[PDB]
């Protein structure tokens, strides 16, 4: 079998140059082109360019004016640079090999890098609680969360009494706010009769900016 | 027979008559690695029977009337017309591979006929890179003999029959047309070595001989006919240059051909005339390796202590002929 | 340029139920298409190539055929796995992707549970009041959301976050956030939320007073 | 190619006419 596997730096400012690298295991770069493709937010599959030995790369139309694509053979790895990266390079990245005519389809895929750009300043997120109430138990469910708010980049991670709660939980894609920084609500419904004997924390992890925090939520 | 794929390291970005249309119609390829060799095997081949060269013909032909269109087309009387910008033009390598069910046997014996037996045989997947160049008299780009110089035809007896010389050794010829300086700007010349090249024919001569005895080889210019196949012609940055080889042709310094860039021709792709736009401003230069010739044989004197041999070519499938005639196309049964 | 066509854009499916999938081309790329299935967060997936032919490991209940322009996937009987956003791709020229076919499951329909939260005063304290009004559990996605502050209608400055179909019931969940500056929201005492379903014999109203 | 001019042309110069390819020779 045969594992892509992918690294590199994912959160860049404007103007700077994107650079990931696609390491490959259980196989070698010979006699197979290997191929880099990125997918926008909520966008189609957009193919970078392609390459199989060093002198002799493939690329997109819109994109060669900035993009370099290399191999590095002793240790069977790839890479890709972007210069002058914009907002419109923001993508998950994936590598891909293709291999020998007439198998030309991608296979197999990495597993991606999330890669954001913005001028944005990384900041660990403020936790806020969202409080059961007594209008807020519907039919003997209330419903509590936690709101993750004014952080960034993306991810956050969510759980719920450090992942022994898991039934009724739903944690919310984020949402970019007009700020520039991300923002992000997980709830959970649980028993009324639980709200008095029950603790409910949400924990909440931005280890780009080595923030912990544990918010109790408590009725009112 | 069937039909095959093709095969082209073309660039997706760079807008060129040849990539742009080699991106939309073939692969990179290829899987690895090699010919796999046949050890006491005998095929037969025929290069003049070679289904491959017909579907190569109809390829080219595609190309050129959807890259090069001329402003004006007349055929039969009737009047064809397109939009003709000028493009940019230059040769890309190609190869032809097969399908699922079939495969390309190779002949490998180094003194090949075209006809008979071959006891070197093996059998890729696909094709040599072929250059797609559109020439009359010689032949630019091709692939080398692979020991001395080796000459084929259908029946060297009749006069008919064009005889297709495959050269060992390459002739780099430069043409160049300069900033014209109150000058014609259609003005260009061709530059070969007169010394590396006096000694081409001193090869091929010896082995023109030998079919035809101790007979005395003379070349004389083209016997006439449309201008196109009395010059050296051939495609360059667009252009079309006509290149007089009388120089060439007669029976230790530089030879110097003179040059002219007409915008009326004569179709290869069909009998008829096709007008394209003026030549384009500044250097148009080109750099060739001259691989082979086209030759035509005086019949009708009888062994006068000469033969004499003409340039001569027009059918293109000469020209595709004297690429892919080691190669055959057969059914896995 | 070569252009490639997905239709439809969006199938809704049951389980155990045919579907067949169709991918045009704007010129014809004879058999040289692919299918590809990715899963949402996840890597595309191979699934045939040469327009017919079954990548290995990939269940018999799959297949495609076609060549020119029309091209076709089908699905005999679909399992649980198999919904996703489908992308088929040129596998020559531009190498161009479609826009992608998405196969969601289809199911009952499903009231939301209605909730609303308060900002909380340590919020306040920055300087912003959100207003989160949450509905659950429900089907299908469509749902109309309208913020009413002291009996009024709020236009612009509510922000909509809605999940994928969840992996077992295959119910859609929704946040809406109100916001507003402390100042805005201290002058004010009635906040509510109105959800509009399918599901609901009418209109559900959460609210409070600060 | 158009064989019959090309016959018209070539035995103006002392010669025959035939095509090659698309084109005239004369021979
Ligand atoms: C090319 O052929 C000529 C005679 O045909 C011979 O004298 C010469 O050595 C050959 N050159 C090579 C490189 O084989
Ligand atoms: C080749 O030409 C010669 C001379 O015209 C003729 O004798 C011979 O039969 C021809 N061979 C063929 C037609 O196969
Ligand atoms: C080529 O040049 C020779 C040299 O005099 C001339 O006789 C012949 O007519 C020319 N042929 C052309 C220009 O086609
Ligand atoms: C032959 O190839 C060279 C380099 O590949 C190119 O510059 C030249 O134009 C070609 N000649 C013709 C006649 O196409």
């Amino acid at each position: 079998q045969v594992q892509l596997q992918q690294w590199g730096a994912g959160l860049l400012k404007p103007s700077e140059t994107l650079s990931l690298t696609c390491g490959v295991y259980g196989e070698s770069l010979s006699g197979h082109y290997w191929s880099w493709v990125r997918q926008p937010p909520g966008k189609r599959l957009e193919w970078i360019g392609e390459i199989k030995h060093n002198g002799s790369p493939n690329y997109h139309p819109s994109l060669k004016s900035r993009v370099t694509i290399s191999l590095d053979m002793s240790k069977n790895q790839f890479s890709l640079n972007l210069t002058s990266v914009t907002a419109a390079d923001t993508a998950v990245y994936f590598c891909a090999r293709r291999s020998n005519w007439p198998y030309l389809p991608f296979d197999p895929w990495g597993q991606g890098t999330l890669v954001t750009v913005s001028s944005a300043s990384t900041k660990g997120p403020s936790v806020f609680p969202l409080a059961p109430s007594s209008k807020s138990t519907s039919g003997g469910t209330a419903a509590l969360g936690c709101l993750v708010k004014d952080y960034f980049p993306e991810p956050v991670t969510v759980s719920w009494n450090s992942g022994a709660l898991t039934s009724g939980v739903h944690t919310f894609p984020a949402v970019l706010q007009s700020s520039g920084l991300y923002s992000l609500s997980s709830v959970v419904t649980v028993p009324s009769s639980s709200l008095g004997t029950q603790t409910y924390i949400c924990n909440v992890n931005h280890k780009p900016s080595n923030t912990k925090v544990d918010k109790k939520v408590e009725p009112k | 027979n069937t039909t095959l794929f093709c095969a082209s390291d073309a660039k997706a970005y760079d807008t060129e008559v040849h990539n742009v249309w080699a991106t939309h119609a073939c692969v990179p390829t290829d899987p690895s690695p090699q010919e796999l060799k046949m050890e006491n095997v005998t095929e037969e081949f025929n290069m003049w029977k070679n289904n491959m060269v017909e579907q190569m013909h109809t390829d080219i032909i595609s190309l050129w009337d959807q890259s090069l269109k001329p402003c004006v087309q007349l055929t039969g009387g009737s009047a064809l017309t397109q939009a003709c910008p000028k493009v940019t033009f230059e040769p890309i390598p190609i190869h032809y591979c097969a399908p699922a069910g079939y495969a390309i046997l190779k002949c490998n014996d180094k003194e090949f006929n075209g006809t008979g037996l071959c006891k070197n045989v093996s059998t890729v997947q696909c094709t040599h890179g072929i250059r797609p160049v559109v020439s009359t008299q010689l032949l630019l780009n091709g692939s080398l003999a692979e020991g001395k110089v080796m000459i084929r035809s259908e029946n060297i007896t009749n006069n008919v029959k064009n005889i297709i010389v495959q050269l060992n050794e390459s002739v780099t010829i430069n043409c160049t047309r300069p900033n014209n300086s109150g000058g014609d700007i259609r003005q260009a010349h061709c530059n070969v070595s007169g010394s590396q090249w006096n000694k081409t024919l001193h090869q091929v001569v010896e082995q023109l001989r030998k079919y035809w005895n101790n007979n005395t080889i003379i070349f004389n210019s083209s016997s006439g006919g449309d201008l196109e196949i009395t010059t050296h012609s051939f495609n360059c940055g667009g252009e079309f240059f006509y290149c007089n080889t009388s120089g060439l042709f007669n029976s230790n310094g530089t030879i110097t051909l003179p040059c002219r860039i007409k915008q009326i021709i004569n179709m290869w792709q069909r009998v008829g005339q096709a007008i394209y736009a003026p030549p384009i401003q500044g250097v148009i230069r080109c750099v060739s390796n001259i691989t082979g010739l086209i030759l035509t044989r005086d019949g009708g004197g009888n062994s006068n202590e000469n033969e004499t041999f003409r340039p001569g070519g027009g059918d293109m499938r000469d020209n595709w002929r004297s690429e892919l005639y080691k190669y055959k196309v057969v059914k896995i049964e | 340029d070569i252009q490639m066509t997905q239709s439809p854009s969006f199938v809704s499916a049951s389980v155990g139920d045919r579907v067949t999938i169709t991918c045009r081309a704007s010129q014809g790329i004879s058999s040289y298409l692919a299918w590809y299935q990715q899963k949402p967060g996840k890597a595309p997936k191979l699934v045939i190539y040469a327009a017919s032919t079954l990548q290995s490991g990939v269940p018999s209940r799959f297949s495609g055929s076609g060549s020119g322009t029309e091209f076709t996937l089908t699905i005999s009987s679909l399992q649980p796995e198999d919904f996703a956003t489908y992308y088929c791709q040129h596998l020559i020229g531009l190498r161009s992707f479609g826009q992608g076919t998405k196969l969601e499951i289809k199911r009952t329909v499903a009231a939301p549970s209605v909730f609303i939260f308060p900002p909380s005063d340590e919020q306040l304290k920055s300087g912003t009041a959100s207003v989160v009004c949450l509905l659950n559990n429900f089907y299908p996605r469509e749902a109309k959301v309208q913020w009413k502050v002291d009996n009024a209608l709020q236009s612009g400055n509510s922000q909509e976050s809605v999940t994928e179909q969840d992996s077992k019931d295959s119910t859609y969940s929704l946040s809406s956030t109100l916001t507003l500056s402390k100042a805005d929201y201290e002058k004010h005492k009635v906040y509510a939320c109105e959800v509009t379903h399918q599901g609901l014999s009418s209109p559900v109203t959460k609210s409070f007073n600060r | 190619x158009n064989l019959h001019f090309c016959q018209l042309r070539c035995k103006s110069l002392g010669l025959l006419g035939r095509c090659a390819x698309t084109y005239c020779a004369c021979v």
